[PDB]
């Protein structure tokens, strides 16, 4: 539907509201070329995955947050809190100067 | 709350007809033990009457026969009017002080000095505080306070302005001021001013304004023990040792002075003396030196009534090598009258289990109560009472609303009683470490 | 990371129905005991009960301590698990019944919301003001300090009470420092210099820190976990004030004190205010008294009263002894080494010896826990001990055999490496034979009796 | 620039493929490296695996040429 909306926008008479069909009907209206053929003077990208585990503070946040799945499942809220702690726990709870209970 | 359900939580009193000392067959959470409850009620009467000093009562009977229950029933039926000290006899073997000193402090804790005093307290909602703080501070300032019934404005003296700034007193704060001390307690925030408390978090509570006059005399009845007066006089912050411990052996001449002064306050009518109770649980853990001290401590005019419990038969007195009834020397037992607690009949076990099944949130089916009663006869009141909690937890695992026989049977199977535990020991004697230290680890 | 006796135990391995899976969470067998320990975990997680007693009863090496440590994992991190041996109770500083009470209150936890009400900024002015006292002989006294605090979005001038100036002074604050002040305690912290004038050429090794962002005055809230014993100790040895007693109480040697029942009772009142104010959750936990036969009859007679307290943890005892003499009561023998009138209070979980196939399973669980890859004939060899010898002797051979195999260049332990381990490292019984045969007569080369 | 670091993966591979193009264009001449700080054992992993399988569908739906 997101491809239709672009095709409807350019050509609303034809495209008012399987692959062997798609690649034929779009041959006039879409032009695409790629750096492999025309721009091969550039190198390719190197994509390097860099895994690192949750630090002890992050996993104290993450596991006590994941404990909410024993009651809920809000999951779309939890996957944002999980993404915060997976970024930096100070996003979820900012560490700041602290002292014993008075 | 912070009080959880505990073994004695169902005891609400002694269960005795106050007009006659006739024990009701059950009331206030006590079942049976009628003659023992009547005797404890006669002791309770002469405790309240105060005229009799330094009598000692022993509650003697087999384990689980309600000796602590009757002691707790007396404590619940004295309440705050009378000091009530509970001492496990293990407690006096301090490393800070000799055991006769520890035992003296316990006697001193059990006599109250009752002192009645008044102060003018001013209480209301702060309408305004103006303080100029004119380089220095506390120069001049005015306080407006209202109740629902009055409003007044006050010029403040400089040491009151310090108090107001020390307590960060603010418009809308509900305060009491004790005038003679000048301390300010913020009882809360008035609800009508809630929007001004922009720094207070949403968890903050609010109150309605105080009612009536801004100023009245409020009368406080303090009760302070002889031990507290002793400890206060020991050193420059002696009271601070009433909390941490770290009292030494308080010098005898300090106590002797205080006894004279408290007799003066009584004769002057400034104070009253309120004799309490010392309850010594499992008194047989005391040794022969302790009993010799108690014998004459009881002869003091400022002695409480002492109440004691013993599980022991004819048994070895501690700190010596001979045996006597209750494990207590006969010369001490000559100074003591004895209340006996008897074993329970099956219907009394049924009633106590029912009461315990009310104090915990448990529904027992009638057959489950009958089975627990049968287990009570066979395995003892305490064990069946612990099967109540266990069965409810098993029932909840199977999500049952009521405890059934199946749950009591699982409890009886999973947790052994003392006799089956002994039988397990008497069978496993090769795997269990013997008194000889010998054990076999092979299969 | 390091591997210890119980590293393989992860939990009780129960079903949701509370029945034990015959091999789960590291356990093999003890199913009835694991099911009883499950119902105890339920008793603990349901906050309703105080002062219930449990006894793990069974011979040495039957997994009683594994059961207790499994309970500690099923309860998770929030609930206080307080392990002690009965031999920890004999303090030289305070009576042994004090140590029991400290452990009872260490086993009750509190989670409490706390508002910290603070001032933070770069010190931009500091100007003391003082009075000439009448002739007390100590001379003039500072009446107040005026201090200017600058933050990123405001500034204040503070007229301090001189007890807060003593915090400022003992913190060695200067103009141009960044400081933190608690109105809760009057306490002060020097955070650093400003990042202004952060010239490198100081020998002072300063931490320059940025100006505090936000307003000078702040009112942050944080959640604190504490035990009741933490409150007892704080109030018995006061140290959070700026008064002289709090000051000197940090200079004196720390020592334990026989905290009174009077203090403990009044801290119950204080904590119940936090509950009624809604700022605290009470979270009662469990006290595990291992080797409970090492308690004496004064300890056990105190536990009577301590368990009757209207708040007390659950107490789990473990004992490994038959009919034995009660310590401190050489006249009295009883089963488990527990006084007969105290044993009436407990629920006893009897714990049983393992079968030979269970031993084989435990050996394999333990081998792969230690990372000892181990052939099946080698497993059968190790599991013939544990039957003929203690179970512990099996598990202790796995590490020597691993070393010997690796020294022999093997990737994995064969029967040969165990047969060498059996020879270098004797069990107690073979060593007891060496004693009786060599100490068969006295002499220069005899063992000493 | 010559290096792109994603602190976070996005649910849409087209946005990261656009983001990493910023350095990898007709004006570039140094090698480009892309790093992606996938924290292991977290939903950062599932976010990346879902985004990575979408890129296959988007490549399949352009199996035929647009040239
Ligand atoms: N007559 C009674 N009425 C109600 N409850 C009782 C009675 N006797 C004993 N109990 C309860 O049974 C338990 C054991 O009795 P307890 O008083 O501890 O006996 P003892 O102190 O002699 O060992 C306690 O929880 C107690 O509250
Ligand atoms: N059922 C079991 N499953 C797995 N391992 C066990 C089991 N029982 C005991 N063990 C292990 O055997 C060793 C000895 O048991 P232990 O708990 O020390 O016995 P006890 O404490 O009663 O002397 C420990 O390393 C323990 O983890």
């Amino acid at each position: 539907q997101e491809l239709w909306a672009l095709l409807h926008f350019i050509m609303p008479s034809l495209f008012d509201s399987q692959l062997k069909r798609l690649h034929m009907i779009l041959k006039p209206f879409m032009l695409r070329r790629v750096k492999k053929h025309v721009q091969k003077e550039l190198g390719d990208k190197i994509e390097i995955d860099v895994f690192c585990e949750l630090s002890y503070r992050q996993r104290a946040m993450y596991q006590s947050l994941r404990n909410q799945i024993s009651i809920m499942d809000t999951l779309m809220n939890l996957v944002m809190q999980f993404r915060k702690v997976c970024n930096h726990p100070d996003l979820f709870e900012r560490a700041d100067t602290s002292s014993p209970f008075f | 709350g912070l009080n959880l359900i505990a073994a004695h939580s169902h005891i609400r009193g002694l269960g005795v007809d106050a007009d006659t000392l006739e024990p009701r067959p059950s009331s206030q959470g006590l079942v049976g033990q009628e003659k023992a409850r009547k005797a404890a009620a006669v002791v309770l009467e002469m405790i309240k009457q105060g005229k009799i000093a330094g009598r000692a009562v022993l509650i003697a009977g087999p384990p689980s026969t309600g000796k602590t229950a009757i002691a707790m029933g007396m404590a619940q039926s004295l309440g705050q009017d009378v000091p009530f000290t509970t001492l496990a006899a293990s407690e006096i073997f301090s490393l800070e002080m000799s055991k006769t000193e520890a035992l003296t402090q316990a006697f001193r804790k059990s006599i109250g000095v009752r002192i009645k005093e008044e102060s003018e307290i001013m209480e209301g909602e702060v309408v305004e505080i103006q303080i100029d703080r004119s380089t220095g501070g506390a120069k001049q300032g005015k306080l407006t306070i209202k109740t629902t019934d009055m409003e007044a404005i006050y010029d403040m003296g400089s040491k009151m302005i310090d108090a107001m700034t020390k307590e960060r007193v603010m418009a809308g704060d509900i305060i009491s001021i004790d005038k003679s001390s000048g301390k300010i307690t913020k009882l809360g925030r008035s609800y009508a001013r809630s929007r001004d408390y922009d720094a207070m978090g949403v968890d903050t509570k609010f109150l309605q304004c105080p009612e009536g006059e801004l100023q009245k005399r409020k009368e406080v009845v303090h009760t302070v023990s002889l031990h507290e007066i002793d400890v206060i006089n020991s050193r420059t912050q002696g009271f601070l040792a009433l909390f941490s411990g770290d009292t030494g052996e308080i010098r005898s001449e300090i106590r002797d002075q205080i006894n004279t002064k408290v007799a003066e306050w009584k004769e002057e009518g400034k104070a009253e003396i309120v004799p309490g109770v010392l309850f010594i649980d499992e008194v047989h853990m005391l040794d022969i030196e302790c009993f010799s001290y108690i014998n004459r401590a009881l002869e003091s005019d400022l002695a409480p009534i002492v109440i004691m419990a013993s599980n022991r038969g004819v048994s070895r007195i501690r700190g010596t090598d001979y045996k006597s009834p209750h494990g207590l020397p006969l010369d001490f037992l000559d100074r003591v009258v004895i209340i006996n607690t008897h074993p329970y009949t099956p219907d009394e076990l049924r009633q106590i289990l029912s009461i315990r099944a009310q104090e915990e949130e448990v529904d027992l089916t009638p057959d489950a109560l009958a089975l627990l009663t049968k287990i009570g006869q066979e395995a003892g009141l305490r064990y069946a009472s612990n099967l109540i909690t266990t069965s409810q937890l098993i029932a909840a695992k199977r999500r049952a609303k009521q405890v059934g026989v199946e749950d009591v049977q699982r409890s009886f199977k999973l947790f052994y009683d003392p006799a089956r535990s002994v039988r397990f020991v008497q069978e496993s004697e090769k795997r269990l470490i013997g008194n000889d230290g010998v054990v076999d680890f092979s299969y | 990371h390091r591997t210890a006796a119980h590293t393989h135990i992860k939990g009780l391995g129960l079903n949701s129905s509370g029945i034990a899976e015959k091999q789960a969470a590291g356990f093999v067998g003890q199913c009835a005991a694991r099911e009883a320990c499950g119902v105890v975990v339920d008793l603990i997680k349901a906050h309703k009960m105080a002062g219930r007693g449990v006894l793990l009863a069974g011979g040495p090496g039957t997994g009683k301590t594994a059961l207790a440590l499994a309970i500690s994992q099923e309860l998770g991190t929030k609930i206080p698990f307080c392990p002690i041996t009965g031999s920890e109770i004999y303090s030289t500083e305070v009576k042994k019944t004090e140590v029991l009470m400290e452990n009872f209150r260490r086993a009750i936890g509190l989670r409490v919301r706390e508002t910290k009400d603070v001032y933070e900024g770069e010190v931009t002015e500091m100007t003391p003001e003082e009075a000439e006292n009448p002739l007390g002989g100590y001379g003039k006294t500072i009446s107040t300090l005026l201090i200017g605090l600058k933050s990123a979005r405001g500034q204040k001038k503070l007229r301090l009470d001189p007890s807060i100036y003593e915090a400022i002074q003992k913190e060695r604050v200067q103009v141009g420092d960044v400081i933190y002040i608690e109105t809760n305690t009057g306490a002060c912290k020097r955070v650093g210099r400003s990042d202004a004038y952060a010239t490198e050429f100081d020998l002072e090794a300063e931490e320059y820190v940025p100006i505090p962002k936000g307003e000078v005055h702040k009112k942050k809230e944080i959640v604190q976990d504490v035990t009741l014993h933490d409150l007892d100790v704080a109030n018995a040895r006061p140290q959070g004030g700026q008064d002289i007693i709090s000051m000197m109480g940090q200079l004196m040697k720390p020592k334990m004190t026989e905290i009174t029942d009077k203090l403990r009772m009044e801290i119950n009142k204080v904590v119940q205010k936090y509950i009624n104010q809604g700022v605290a959750e009470l979270i009662p936990g469990v006290l595990f008294i291992d080797e409970a036969h090492m308690l004496d009859i004064e300890c056990f007679t105190y536990l009577n009263k301590a368990l009757e307290s209207p708040i007390a943890p659950i107490v789990v005892l473990a004992s490994n002894r038959g009919i034995a003499t009660i310590r401190g009561a050489d006249d009295l023998k009883a089963a488990h080494g527990i006084p007969p009138d105290f044993l009436q209070r407990l629920l006893i979980i009897p714990t049983h010896p393992y079968e030979p196939d269970e031993i084989r399973r435990i050996v394999r669980i333990r081998a792969q826990t230690e990372g000892v890859q181990l052939t099946d004939a080698a497993v059968d060899r190790v599991a013939e001990h544990g039957v003929r010898i203690s179970l512990r002797y099996c598990l202790q051979l796995l590490a020597p055999a691993s070393i010997l195999a690796r020294v022999n260049g093997r990737t994995q332990v064969d029967v040969q490496d165990i047969a060498e381990a059996e020879e270098l490292f004797l069990d107690a019984r073979r060593s007891a034979n060496i004693l009786t045969s060599t100490g068969e007569s006295g002499g220069l080369h005899g063992f000493i009796s | 620039a010559d290096t792109v670091i994603f602190y976070d993966s996005d649910w849409n591979p087209t946005i990261d493929s656009q983001a990493m193009d910023r350095a990898h264009r007709l004006g570039q001449t140094k090698q480009v490296t892309v790093y992606r700080l996938i924290t292991r054992g977290t939903i950062e992993e599932r976010i990346r695996k879902r985004a990575l399988q979408k890129e296959e569908v988007q490549r399949v739906v352009i199996t035929g040429t647009g040239s």
